[PDB]
């Protein structure tokens, strides 16, 4: 037991391989869904049958402080015209010891949206560019 | 209790040259076309015809007659994409190798038996949707035209119709519960047509049928009605 | 129920009193199947289309894609040339290691409807 | 659910090893075909012809001690040697029906006394009463005559067990090799019907009113009036209905308990009991406590409700179908090891 | 492995005067129309005809016939804009040069061959959608009308249909696996029509058939069926 | 709008695509939408 | 499978014994193309449509538009005037440096399945 | 597809592995059919049987006409990079090597049989030294069926996972003169292997395909005799009635039961040569517990993609491959030899 | 569903509604919806 090794939501490690995107700073929305189909039996009141049908992986929003290395992301996104590349990503959650609690690796990524910084003279914060990521499956 | 059991297969459309002489099976292969994405949904339909006049001398409902059996139909959906290699002509070339299925093949015109090539939609163990069929209509939609004019994404529908493969070229055992009159009703439908059964076999006494004997019931050729 | 007729067996032999053997009934249909499936669609030039075309599916990858084409190759041939039989499914299976394909056709003469499987007794 | 077991003499093949066959050609490759007039060859053929893709055969005798207690009409338990007698079927846990074709060929040939053949059938019944899932099919003396078979059941044997089925009149089957009618017991043929049932309408429907195809004629035809002196006592019958071939009439087990008379209920329960014990395999595992007893109740309930889904249960709604109880009340604190008890229900009888 | 490789090209519509005499290729160019916006989507269809009666003497499915092959079709979408120079007549003038493709042309009308001009949809390496075609219908929508009446934004639909370009104006090496009877089946489809092959070649002994020889298989003109 | 007519019968002796004939040219069409209003001065009959 | 015939040769020559030499086979169909592509649609007034309107496209910009029109030009002509040949793709490639356009045509005599490319050896 | 050929030809650059893409390109380089050299005939079948690329190693001119280096060149040449089989070392694209010419030396008597064995055995060492290419071996002419089985098991006995053998020669058809000539099947078989590159993928074993270019087969083999040849790693070519000439058998020249079938080896050399191109993180980055994590993901994201096209048993990606690149497979004693990993792939044939 | 036919010609010599005649009775009709599934045993061929 060793007083267990509980999960946490601060220590992590977010990275994208391939183009020199580097390490990100915040994940969101990592989710897998299936699309159940509801067929209602006519002669048996009481419930609707639930039958599984396919699985579907939702998009992921990754955020990081606006660093001068943001030119790489715009280069990657605007490379669709001349040919794109799908590198392999990773999303890992850690405890403060630096050990591993669960490691997910995105099979193939693809940019979807890039919400840039929201400049504002009165708001004291730090610009957080958002890079949405498309998905193809988990790794194992 | 399976074959490959645990493998993934890709549906492929097989094109065959039309038969030339007094033959029904499709000729040799001319081009085998493998899909880029298996169809999402496949639709199979079949229709029958039954003419039914509503009148009579008594205006009661009239028993309809079977006129004919319409052929089967299928509505594929072929999707092709090369969006990860823009500027390539894989999709445009592939489609141009698919529109062969709507024009007379050059070999047939030589033999004065013009016909567009026959196709077969073979996919794994999908026995229901694998028959000798021709191509009716090919509606194609093009999207995301890559630079320099080459198309990249194309959706091609299909209408397939099954071509019949016809021309594949009555001993009974008497059981304790079976009698000559019942035998006539079982296969002929006329209660008092039993006389024909004893005629072919030469059975004289219709009341001594040996349990386990063999009887030969002729076809209806003795009663053309 | 369907008449089966009589004809000489595949391996023909002298018989009990000499002459030539002669077999009918449920055994005869098996012999006709043995002839039909074994021969290639050739070697019989006067009748070219006869003979199951199974050799076109040799050295395929082990997939149910080729295991499905053979499933349909037998159906057309077992029906066109042998009409006195009704066919009840075929079974492609790799029963030894995973480099061979066994077919287990189940048939039953019409009306008699007793299921049997062709065995190819050597 | 449908696989069958047969015990009899057959030329060649392994001796006293319960081999598995699935097709008639597989059988003939091991133990000949009709040679010597052994009844097992005919009985299996009727079973294979009458549907049923699985079959287990226990060859004991041989071509020619041709017949005795263990050799011939096998009766010995074999001292649980897993290789002799009915003990060979003990290490299967798949066979759902057993029959004894040759058991009474000795009676016709005089090698076994009637009082000697009573015990072996009873020994077979003790086998079915032990494994708790299979059902044995019993066959009566040949040419017994209608008015005398009723005496025979209630005086000679009097089995009175919830795992035996009896079918009185024999069958004049047809041998395709020679086209000659021969007399055979209906143990093999009836077992064929029970195989069709599960594979065509489920275990729910009682195995009766089905064509005994493979048959030609019936010795000692029974009229309806004579049948009503036979059916209630626990004996089935086979009759030749005019224009409908040969059909099996009667689905009553060889038991006197009024709650287990009908065949399908016993056929159902063996399927039902064997379904859950295959499922709920939490044994020599998962700590016995107030938590597990709640887990068992949900797991059984989630299955019986699904069983009501296909019919075969009564109540118009799941709540009135079964009644499960696996709470602390049934498990006293004293039951340290002999614990994890539960109750359950199922019923949908026939006409 | 490319030509221009890395350039962008604007699709243009080429209009040609109709052929006058016993000719099939379109005549000289009369006006070349360059687009202002390449089409977003480009639909190509194709239809075939197969009449199939459902009846017979036995009312089984009947093998259908091949009545004919319908021509190819396209549906472009033509866009024009001058919204950065309102009051200009670039769009109105451009559409005028586009409506020449639905009326007869004076030169042809003189030669008593009244046909409207032919068009070709040239766009880069788009070989599938480039053929001699005539314009069927032109439905035009006008929007964003600039002051003083000149239109500015016009959407023009097109329906194109392919014009056929027809009239483009038997030796076999015997292999060890081949035989005379099989060769008749390969090209003629009749197993016992092998006599024709030996007749033209003049071989008298069908037994040998030396490997590597050259055989001339005449057309079906010897068997008109 | 603008329409043209070209008949084309696929039937032939070789069943290849047949060169169509220019049957004729349909006339031009136009669909306006005229709007009239007097709601600023109700009770008047300018629009009627 | 298609018969190829025999005939003269473009650069004609006395031969081994005299007269003029006649060449057949795959070499011949290679000679017919050389005549077809070289001559402009003219310079033979009795047969005007024969030739190849390659030259009217000279001096166009080096775009896929020029390359696109090239493909359609060769495809129609090779089909119209030389029917003993099946044509398998035409390749337009920049040569030295964005300067000249190389037309590479892959072909095969019908029914033979012998891929081949026109070379035009001077 | 890139095949390699070693032969004597009339003219052309010597011991320089030039590239040819069309039959006409050959003619300008090294003539055609002059002198009865087998290299000109052998490549013709390869070009006619599909395959748009080829490499030629010219050694031995028209007429030391034949020797170990001159003619059937075999020397590594002290890695001179332009002599013998060493010329192919600096290519890294060639995936098919064949030696048609040397057997003319056996027919013309310029070489001894024991000298032939060394040349081909040296070739096998070349294939084993590299990791991708597969060599095609030819048997002595007119060997006779009951004697070729003895020849393989006694004379050569190669037993390597990089060689293929094809017994009966091919009576090819020369279009220049229309005369049947005998040629080894090394060139023609390589043509089939090129067809599978383009159509049906590298998955399907190169068998049951027409050896188009062929006319007749010397010493026809019956099925009963063939079944004494297939299990011992010898292919065969037969004249199936009404089906032309087809290649029967897809067994490589190895005895290891896990590598008997040809397509498996054809797959693996393709598979290994694909990932190593993909994962070029060498002489780059820092060997640590982070990089070993990425390598596992990069390989997995490809093998899963290799399952999309089939050619991987399992019904699900997780049942196809198994990749383990964690810390415990790289000990703390990395010694720069670290970055180790495993992988799987399997789908053999009938 | 269920349909009946009653022809009725409005015209007459008096131009009043005319009594229609029962031409005939059409047959009954029914449209089921057959649903089959084996999604909990993928790879099986029960549905096909």
């Amino acid at each position: 037991m060793t007083r267990k090794d509980p999960g946490s939501s601060i220590w992590f490690s977010l990275a994208i391989d391939g183009e020199s995107l580097g390490y990100f700073n915040g994940c969101e929305g990592l989710s897998t869904q299936v699309e159940v189909e509801q067929r209602q039996e006519g002669g048996n009141n009481g419930f609707v049958w639930q039958l599984p049908t396919r699985v579907t992986y939702s998009n992921i929003r990754l955020t990081r402080p606006l660093t001068p290395d943001t030119a790489k992301v715009a280069k990657w996104i605007s490379s669709v015209q001349t040919g794109i590349q799908r590198p392999t990503a990773q999303i890992s959650a850690l405890r403060a010891d630096g050990s591993l609690v669960a490691r997910w690796g995105l099979i193939d990524v693809l940019p979807v949206s890039w919400q840039g910084p929201s400049l504002d003279p009165g708001s004291a914060s730090v610009a957080n560019e958002v890079l949405e990521i498309a998905h193809h499956g988990f790794t194992d | 209790s399976k074959g490959a059991g645990k493998s993934l297969v890709r549906a492929n459309l097989a094109i065959h040259e039309p038969p030339t002489g007094k033959s029904t099976s499709p000729g040799g292969l001319i081009k085998r076309f493998p899909f880029e994405f298996n169809p999402a949904q496949l639709s199979i339909s079949q229709r029958s015809q039954w003419k039914a006049t509503p009148t009579a001398a008594v205006r009661k409902a009239a028993k309809p007659q079977f006129m004919g059996a319409e052929p089967r139909e299928m509505t594929l959906e072929i999707f092709l994409d090369s969006s990860m290699k823009p500027g390539g002509n894989t999709v445009m070339k592939k489609v141009e190798s698919l529109l062969i299925c709507c024009e007379v093949t050059a070999k047939s015109l030589a033999a004065k038996q013009p016909s567009p090539p026959w196709v077969i939609f073979e996919w794994g163990s999908f026995s229901t949707a694998r028959f000798n069929a021709y191509v009716a209509s090919i509606e194609t939609q093009y999207t995301l035209f890559g630079t320099a004019g080459v198309p990249i994404r194309a959706t091609c529908q299909m209408g397939l119709v099954e071509i019949p493969g016809p021309t594949p070229n009555r001993v009974h055992r008497v059981v304790a519960g079976d009698s000559l009159q019942s035998l006539a009703w079982s296969e002929y439908g006329s209660a008092n047509a039993w006389r024909v059964i004893a005629e072919a076999n030469g059975i004289d006494d219709p009341s001594h049928l040996p349990t386990g004997t063999e009887l030969i019931l002729p076809a209806t050729e003795e009663v053309p009605h | 129920e369907q008449f089966v007729g009589s004809g000489w067996s595949f391996p023909l032999r002298i018989g009990p009193t000499g002459g030539i053997a002669l077999v009918s009934g449920e055994q005869e249909v098996e012999e006709a199947m043995r002839l039909i499936l074994a021969t290639a669609p050739g070697e019989r030039p006067m009748r070219p289309e006869f003979g199951c075309a199974i050799h076109d599916l040799v050295f395929a990858p082990v997939n149910e894609q080729t295991a499905g084409r053979i499933q349909h190759e037998v159906y057309v041939t077992l029906d066109r040339w042998e009409p006195r039989i009704e066919v009840h499914d075929v079974d492609v299976t790799t029963g030894e290691e995973q480099n061979v394909l066994f077919i287990d056709v189940r048939y039953s003469i019409r009306g008699t409807n007793n299921p049997r499987s062709l065995v190819f007794p050597f | 659910t449908s696989v069958a077991a047969f015990v009899g003499l057959a030329p060649t093949g392994p001796l006293n090893e319960p081999t598995l066959v699935t097709n008639w050609t597989q059988y003939v490759a091991a133990f000949g075909d009709f040679t010597g007039g052994y009844y097992l060859a005919h009985s299996v053929y009727g079973f294979f012809n009458n549907g049923g893709s699985a079959a287990y055969v226990v060859r004991v005798g041989g071509s020619a001690q041709a017949e005795s207690a263990h050799p011939g009409p096998a009766q010995y338990l074999g001292d649980s040697s897993d290789r002799t007698g009915f003990g060979g079927l003990e290490a299967i846990d798949e066979i759902s029906m057993v029959a004894v074709p040759d058991l009474m060929a000795a009676y016709q040939r005089g090698a076994i006394d009637l009082e000697a053949v009573k015990a072996v059938q009873l020994g077979l019944i003790a086998h079915c009463e032990l494994m708790g899932d299979r059902v044995a099919i019993i066959d009566p003396p040949p040419n017994q005559n209608a008015r005398q078979i009723r005496v025979w059941r209630q005086e000679t044997a009097g089995y009175d067990s919830k795992y035996a089925a009896l079918y009185y009149p024999w069958i004049k089957s047809f041998d395709p090799a020679t086209g000659q009618s021969r007399l055979v017991p209906p143990s093999g043929h009836v077992a064929g019907i029970w195989a069709r049932n599960d594979s065509e309408r489920g275990v729910h429907k009682a195995p009766a009113n089905e064509v005994v195809r493979g048959a030609v004629d019936l010795e000692l035809q029974i009229t309806r009036g004579e049948q009503d002196l036979l059916n209630p006592i626990g004996v089935n019958c086979i009759r030749s209905f005019p224009g409908r071939g040969i059909r099996v009439w009667g689905a009553r087990t060889l038991s006197s308990d009024p709650a287990w008379r009908y065949l399908n209920i016993r056929r159902y329960f063996n399927y039902l009991e064997e379904s859950i014990l295959i499922g709920t395999q939490w044994v020599v595992f998962e700590p016995n406590d107030h938590n597990l007893w709640a887990r068992i109740r949900r797991n059984v309930s989630a299955f019986l409700v699904n069983e009501w889904r296909n019919g075969a249960l009564f109540g118009q709604s799941p709540d009135q179908a079964y009644y499960v109880k696996c709470d602390e009340e049934t498990n006293p604190p004293e039951s340290v090891d002999l614990g994890r008890v539960v109750c359950e229900i199922g019923i949908a009888p026939v006409k």
